[PDB]
């Protein structure tokens, strides 16, 4: 399983942001607003696959979790789809990026703005989010950002489709790796 | 599910689907609610999950 790829939790669907890990201990990171009174993940929506179980949750304020990996076998590549992520880092205005999802699969934009506050409603407000022009659907929360082999953000949410366009803001994946001390492979 | 403290200028990206009254499967309440008040109130529930 990759970056983009579904997980499925006892609510409902949100995608794998990017594997990482600490020593030998492996996890994935994904949305905040994902792993908030979720338990356990499982690959598919049979729940026969079992992933594993969140370990640390962020949300509102910031947007990411993170779940610690208790399938042995299932394998956890370094990549978004079949791009090989090699490091992390900050997001730029103008910058060129990509996010990848399990409802929309892939699209392009440029980052467009920094440090943005979305107000999610009824209390749910996250802060020092990426503003881009790239679009994203239900389903493709806690989904990748990336451009070219740097890891960039995870998907939280915004306005608009794929059809029509739209604005989707991001969480820094930085700030994911170091609160839980991981890092991409 | 309650549209009155909508809209909403930005949607989380989770999926758990709703079926509209326009056979529209909404991808989530957010995108669902938002719907609803761009039909002006004309857009109703169906059912939970997928059309």
């Amino acid at each position: 399983i990759s970056g983009g790829d579904a997980i499925y939790s006892s609510t409902g669907r949100c995608s794998l942001g990017f594997n990482v890990r600490s020593g030998s201990t492996y996890y994935f990171l994904t949305a905040g607003h994902c792993t908030d009174g979720a338990t356990t993940w499982w690959a598919n929506s049979a729940r026969t696959t079992v992933l594993g179980t969140t370990s640390g949750s962020s949300f509102p304020n910031n947007d990411y979790g993170i779940v610690r990996y208790t399938n042995t076998t299932i394998p956890k590549d370094g990549t978004v789809g079949g791009q090989d992520i090699t490091s992390a880092a900050n997001a730029t205005v103008g910058m060129a990026v990509t996010r990848r999802g399990s409802t929309t699969g892939t699209h392009s934009g440029s980052v467009t703005a920094l440090n943005a506050t979305v107000n999610y409603g009824g209390g749910d407000v996250v802060y020092g989010m990426i503003r881009t022009n790239v679009c994203a659907e239900p389903g493709d929360s806690g989904g990748p950002l990336y451009s070219g082999t740097r890891a960039i953000g995870l998907t939280s949410g915004g306005s608009g489709n794929c059809s029509s366009g739209g604005t989707t803001f991001f969480q820094p994946v930085t700030e994911a790796l170091s609160a839980y001390g991981v890092s991409v492979y | 599910v309650d549209c009155s403290e909508y809209p909403k200028p930005a949607c989380t990206k989770e999926y758990r689907p709703l079926c509209g009254s326009d056979n529209k499967t909404y991808g989530n309440k957010c995108n669902f609610c938002n719907a609803v008040v761009e039909s002006n109130g004309t857009l109703t529930l169906s059912h939970f999950g997928k059309c």
